[PDB]
């Protein structure tokens, strides 16, 4: 996260990280939506151009973390995945449309102080919170800046990163990229002029965009980090899976294949 | 202690349930009421 802060401990309990098992590697963030269902972007799993097609046995989910480096005895639950579900209409060969995926653990997790669900969005909360200028929050342990790929990249957060970014209005999102933008994504970050900066970057993909409701004082996931040109370039916005326009789906699979 | 499916949510333990507010929380709230 480009210009984030160090996060307060237990700040985003829903924060899961995907590792590849051997060789050990942070792959993506994700959110804990239930004690057995982790939400993530489709592209952490399947992007055929970079031969990425990750099997269920290739991955492992670290929940309850704060440090990126350290195994922390007391906080931390390592699960493994029973199923990897990716949208039929995930369109990699164009514009990452319907970039969502949903992972069933092998084993339910016991919630603790530090491991606790996101709310998914409802009609009223989507409609009430998703307005341009409203600030949401993106988190994760990924690159603090746009980097040339070396293995030890140096730019890697110690502690989980948080930033707060304004939702930007669709004409402006459309206008910032040649890539065809569709209705199930939204963009966020500052305009040129607005004094302030911020973005997600590599390895923050899959992680939450959350907003907090002043109704009932709970947090909901509005977005998932999906894509963008660079990290934190002028005139470029960060693009997020619109979780609600894929909520009609978000229900359906957990309730199709259910037991 | 109890188990179930996805239930109450979105209130963090060491914040909402303790009635404490985190560092950055106040930006989001200030953007909200600066719009509608
Ligand atoms: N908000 C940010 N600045 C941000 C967000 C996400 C990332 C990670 C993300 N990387 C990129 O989006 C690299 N930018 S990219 O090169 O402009 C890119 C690459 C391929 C695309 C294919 C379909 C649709 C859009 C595409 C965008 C990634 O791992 N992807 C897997 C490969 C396909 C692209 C996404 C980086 C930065």
């Amino acid at each position: 996260i480009v210009e984030g802060q160090d996060a307060e401990v237990g700040l985003s309990p829903w924060q899961v990280m995907l590792f590849r098992k051997s060789p050990q590697e942070l792959l993506c963030g994700a959110s804990l939506i239930s004690d057995r269902w982790v939400l993530t972007a489709a592209h952490c799993l399947l992007y055929p151009p970079w031969d990425k097609n990750f099997t269920v046995d290739d991955l492992l989910v670290r929940i309850g973390k704060h440090s990126r480096t350290r195994y922390e005895r007391k906080v931390e639950k390592i699960s493994m995945l029973d199923k990897i579900y990716i949208h039929p209409r995930y369109n990699w060969k164009e514009n990452l449309d319907r970039d969502i995926a949903l992972l069933k653990l092998k084993r339910p997790i016991e919630l603790s102080d530090y491991i606790h669900p996101v709310c998914l969005p409802d009609k009223q909360t989507a409609a009430k919170l998703l307005h341009a200028g409203f600030k949401g929050r993106v988190t994760g342990w990924g690159n603090r800046r746009e980097t040339w790929t070396t293995s030890v990249a140096e730019v890697q957060p110690s502690v989980l990163q948080v930033v707060n970014l304004p939702l930007v209005e669709r004409p402006v999102c459309k206008a910032s990229t040649r890539i065809r933008i569709t209705d199930n994504m939204f963009c966020a970050g500052y305009k040129p002029g607005e004094g302030k900066r911020g973005d997600a970057c590599e390895g923050d993909s899959g992680g939450p965009f959350v907003m907090k409701s002043p109704y009932n004082n709970r947090w909901y996931q509005m977005g998932i980090v999906s894509w963008g040109e660079g990290c934190d370039r002028d005139g470029k916005y960060g693009f997020y899976t619109h979780v609600f326009r894929l909520k009609k789906w978000i229900q359906k699979v957990i309730d199709r294949l259910g037991s | 202690t109890f188990g179930a499916g996805e239930a109450d949510c979105g209130l963090r333990p060491l914040f909402e349930k303790k009635q404490v507010q985190d560092q950055t929380e106040k930006e989001l709230f200030e953007s909200y009421i600066e719009g509608r």
